[PDB]
């Protein structure tokens, strides 16, 4: 590891983490601004909100799971830290 | 409501941080120091929230949205 | 047993110029003097800084 | 108040030979002091 990298790790982390969780946050509320950032196709606006929100949820999911790695990045950082 | 009410708030808020702090400041040789960092926060945070809340009273023009936003304000709102 | 007492001038040239500083204050007056130096008891740009 | 530039005085003093280094000394850990240059010819072998 180096402790070079540990810290580079443990911001990577923070920053990571930060991120993921307020824009999990602004998917959550189906946030106006957000809307360039959802995946979606012309045939999702058929019938309603219906497929945007599936699609809200879905890359809400993704900033979730990116944060868990930012967090297993940070746990193995905050060891490697003191270890080397 | 009006727009007095979050003036009058604003206006007391940083009046008091710009008097009654530097009114409750000790003696000491950072006194001078205490009392310039109180006054100057007051006065550029008054200013600049003062300027861009003023600016955005009575919009000449509102904002202009791209096709697919202007589909989406029909449902998410 | 000599105590080696000193006197003030009159003579006087222009003194060097000086002002205390602390941890938070340090930084703030060397961005200044970076730049120059006042006269003697001139104004000190630093606390407005 | 530092608004302005604190005030200095110049002033003259008549130093006790041996209790010179002593003197110095604790003005070097007073550290508020600069000292006049009464010597503009010294040099490696013209320093007392």
């Amino acid at each position: 590891c180096g402790p070079k990298l540990a810290a580079c790790g443990i911001v990577l982390s923070a920053w990571g983490v930060i991120m993921l969780i307020m824009l999990g946050i602004f998917f959550n509320v189906h946030s106006a601004v957000l809307i360039e950032d959802v995946p979606f196709t012309e045939k999702d606006f058929e019938n309603g909100p219906q497929n945007i929100y599936n699609l809200y949820e879905q890359v809400s999911y993704n900033c979730f799971i990116a944060a868990g790695l930012y967090l297993l990045l940070g746990g193995f950082s905050f060891c490697q830290v003191r270890l080397n | 409501h009006s727009f007095a009410l979050p003036v009058i708030i604003f206006t007391t808020f940083w009046g008091l941080i710009g008097i009654a702090g530097p009114w409750f400041v000790p003696k000491g040789p950072n006194r001078g120091v205490i009392i310039t960092m109180l006054v100057a926060t007051a006065v550029c945070c008054y200013l600049f929230w003062l300027i861009a809340i003023l600016a955005q009273l009575n919009p000449l023009f509102g904002p202009q949205l791209k096709n697919e936003t202007i589909w989406y304000v029909r449902f998410l709102w | 047993t000599v105590p080696s007492i000193l006197n003030r001038m009159q003579t006087n040239q222009t003194p060097p110029t000086y002002n205390k500083t602390n941890k938070f204050t340090h930084g703030f007056q060397n961005i200044v003097d970076a730049y120059g130096i006042g006269t003697y008891r001139e104004i000190n740009p630093a606390p407005y800084t | 108040e530092l608004f302005r530039s604190e005030e200095m005085t110049l002033a003259q003093l008549f130093l006790q030979s041996e209790a010179a280094y002593c003197c110095v000394s604790e003005l070097e850990e007073l550290g508020k002091v600069q000292f006049r240059d009464l010597n503009p010819d010294v040099n490696v072998f013209q320093r007392k």
